[PDB]
């Protein structure tokens, strides 16, 4: 019954936005699973619309995350992000927020696939924007092999996430890795440094890690970079 | 110094590459 | 800098991580063991909420 | 590998038969009327886990077990109701040398062919290659030749099988002179991939307008996707929940042609699309139809890479390394570009090289090393090589060289000598 009044508004007059508002916040006071409801008819007629998803998937964000962490409440929330993505197109936020939203759930495999699949939906533009998140995601496991790959991508657009990504090799052991990068830098002899580092003093760290491990350091002549 | 900064930093390397040295001999 | 440029395949963006496979293992036991650490701090956060 | 789809390579069971003398050949199905091509075949291997290596003089028994081939007829999945859709067939009826061959070539390790005059070298070759993009899609098989003109002919007979077109790359001096109206140089690729690209998304804005679905699916790759992944997804999930009944009813035939979401897209293929004669019949025809929609999309999204690369130049060797599979070069270009290709990040599987009696040792050897080693692994895992020692070894014009350096030796004539086994 009391729905009535609102859908003849509606769906006389869709583009109008006070109406949606006013439902909106007529189910706020409503039991919340009827308002998820709405939003799923709300978005199967304007799925366009900006200002739907982005209150759908707060809304449903702030619901679910205090429920138990293995709920699978949280997997329909997912759905509708996956949702989310395919009608959204370009907007950024939905982009970022499901990212976060999965770090929360601790769901490393599928927080990466969502970054995967935001570069290959994305120009560079945005992956400018995916990847500061995404590098400080990607430090933050032993996966040292997918770092690597992203931070290599990162160092022709930001010559100081080489330093970035030296300190990452060094943290992870990978000196014979470090030791080749810093020995182009230092070829490179136009790169731009977070400490304002000197090629002198870049060389000497370069041997510093060198001349501390001949072991691990195998890929360069050592003998020829310091004659 | 520049000169007596390397002078102290590889004295303590040194001593560090002996160590090194002695077990990969 | 325009053959550099050329030689940009998806491989320097990454994405073989799937599809190397033995990423996916060690994704999963640290995304195993991450989980058992929230879910023991969500209740350590709940235990100490209800104190 | 114990399981091997061999594809077209075989005309019939009989072929079959015959390719096989002195094995059983066990069919999976008992219904002679299903045994039609292609068949999927499960060799015996004899694994390795089990019996310490001792008592080698006890000869191994021969157990009818060893000799039964299990052998899966099975049906190629229907890609559409398009004519374009239906796979193009081998047509040569090899003999068992040369399907022993085709098999030693599909499997890992070093496979090698002595191919005396007219026994039928490049169709064994064309068989292998095909064999291999279907078995392992993901893998990549690289051609070597020795001389354009054994190049040309490989290739123009590689393009009469069910080959995508965009996995095929000629590199090399003369990249025009190929007998064909196409170009494949990479160059050449970007303007197929381009003009692909642009021809599938107005079948995307046809099959928009088709839909009903407002908006421009079809303005990029990035909305033709996103369109494909809810509104032909939702409407065939829809429309698989209809037809495939939830509930102990058999399904309705006519369900299969009323409920289908694409029929208007589908209006300018051949009429009728169902037939109304079986249940089975007409669903594998609509999911078909939905395999012609989700290969369309399946391009479309490899294709969304080089809508977002702005200059054609960097399209081509984006190409090179992920996208073709099936390259064909020369040995000269192989050597040439070798820096080059380490350089880009080539990577490669397969090596097939024919006439490889004609090719020099270290020319040879190259192609095997046009690819960084994955931790410390090569990822090279089939080596075929093509060739026959009995015919011209490689041109030397210094008689001393030739004579007293053995610089005519060939690699795979060393390997002959050596007394490594060959599928004469």
């Amino acid at each position: 019954e009391e729905d009535l009044p609102y859908e003849e508004e509606i769906m006389r007059n869709q583009f109008s936005v006070k109406c949606w508002l006013r439902y909106i916040e007529f189910k706020q006071g409503a039991p919340k699973p009827r308002l998820n409801q709405l939003y799923e008819r709300a978005l199967k007629l304007l799925p366009c619309s900006y200002k739907l998803w982005y209150r759908y998937l707060k809304a449903r964000r702030a619901q679910v995350k205090h429920r138990c962490v293995t709920d699978p409440a949280y997997e329909d929330v997912n759905n509708c992000h996956e949702r989310a993505f395919v009608f959204m197109h370009k907007m950024p936020r939905l982009w970022l927020d499901y990212c976060q939203f999965l770090m929360d759930q601790g769901r490393v495999t599928h927080t990466r696939r969502t970054f995967d699949r935001a570069l290959r939906a994305l120009p560079i533009t945005q992956h400018s924007r995916i990847w500061p998140l995404y590098l400080r995601f990607l430090r933050s496991h032993p996966l040292p092999e997918t770092a690597v790959r992203g931070y290599r991508r990162f160092l022709k657009l930001s010559p100081e996430s080489a330093e970035e990504y030296i300190e990452y090799l060094k943290s992870s052991d990978r000196l014979d890795e470090a030791a080749q990068r810093l020995a182009t830098v230092v070829n490179d002899e136009r790169f731009v440094s977070k400490a304002g580092k000197s090629n002198y003093q870049l060389w000497h760290e370069l041997c510093d890690l060198i001349s501390q491990n001949p072991d691990k350091v195998q890929s360069l002549n050592v003998d020829a970079i310091i004659r | 110094p520049d000169y007596q900064q390397q002078c102290h930093e590889m004295a303590e390397r040194l001593e560090d590459s002996v160590l090194k040295g002695m077990q990969a001999a | 800098r325009a053959e550099l440029m050329k030689a940009i395949d998806f491989e320097y963006y990454g994405y073989l991580d799937e599809d190397d496979g033995v990423i996916v293992p060690l994704e999963q036991e640290y995304e195993k063991k991450l989980r058992a650490e929230l879910v023991e701090k969500w209740k350590a956060e709940r235990e100490a909420r209800l104190a | 590998i114990a399981t091997l789809d061999f594809n077209d390579t075989f005309l019939s069971i009989e072929h079959l038969k015959a390719s096989f003398p002195g094995h059983n050949v066990k069919v999976t199905v008992e219904d002679p009327a299903l045994q039609i091509p292609p068949f999927r075949i499960t060799f015996p291997v004899r694994s390795g886990k089990g019996k310490k290596r001792k008592d080698a003089d006890v000869e191994d028994e021969d157990t009818e077990e060893a000799k039964t081939l299990i052998v899966e007829p099975h049906v190629i999945p229907n890609r559409g109701p398009y004519p374009y859709n239906q796979p193009k067939r081998n047509t040569i009826q090899f003999t068992h040398t040369q399907i022993e061959a085709i098999r030693a070539g599909m499997q890992p390790g070093l496979t090698m062919v002595v191919g005396p005059p007219g026994t039928g070298k490049t169709d064994v070759a064309v068989q292998i290659i095909s064999n291999i993009y279907h078995n392992f899609p993901e893998q990549r098989t690289l051609i070597v030749t020795h001389s354009n003109q054994a190049l040309n002919q490989l290739f123009e007979k590689i393009m009469a099988l069910d080959i995508d077109e965009r996995h095929l790359l000629r590199l090399g001096h003369g990249e025009e002179e190929l007998e064909t109206e196409k170009d494949f140089s990479r160059y050449g690729r970007v303007n197929y991939v381009l003009a692909r690209r642009i021809e599938l998304l107005e079948e995307v804005k046809r099959l928009q307008k088709s839909l009903g679905v407002p908006g421009d699916a079809s303005y990029t790759c990035e909305t033709a996707g996103y369109f494909f992944l809810y509104q032909v997804m939702s409407r065939w999930e829809e429309y698989i929940s209809k037809v495939k009944n939830k509930g102990s009813t058999l399904p309705d035939v006519t369900e299969v042609s009323t409920f289908f979401p694409f029929h208007e897209y589908f209006a300018n293929a051949p009429q009728p699309i169902f037939k109304g004669r079986s249940y089975e019949e007409d669903m594998e025809i609509a999911e078909g139809c939905f395999r012609h929609i989700k290969k369309i999309f399946t391009q479309l999204e490899e294709f969304r890479a080089s809508e977002l690369l702005r200059s054609g130049l960097d399209r081509s060797k984006y190409l090179l390394v992920k996208e073709a599979k099936i390259i064909a070069m020369t040995c000269t270009h192989a050597a040439l570009k070798r820096h080059d290709l380490v350089k880009l990040g080539f990577k490669y599987d397969n090596i097939l090289m024919e006439e490889a009696a004609q090719i020099l040792e270290i020319e040879t050897f190259i192609p095997l090393l046009l690819q960084n080693p994955q931790d410390g692994f090569s990822r090279l895992k089939r080596w075929i090589m093509i060739g026959d020692h009995h015919q011209l070894p490689p041109v030397i014009k210094n008689m001393a060289f030739q004579k007293y350096s053995n610089m005519e030796q060939s690699l795979f004539t060393r390997f002959v000598r050596v007394g490594v086994p060959t599928v004469d």
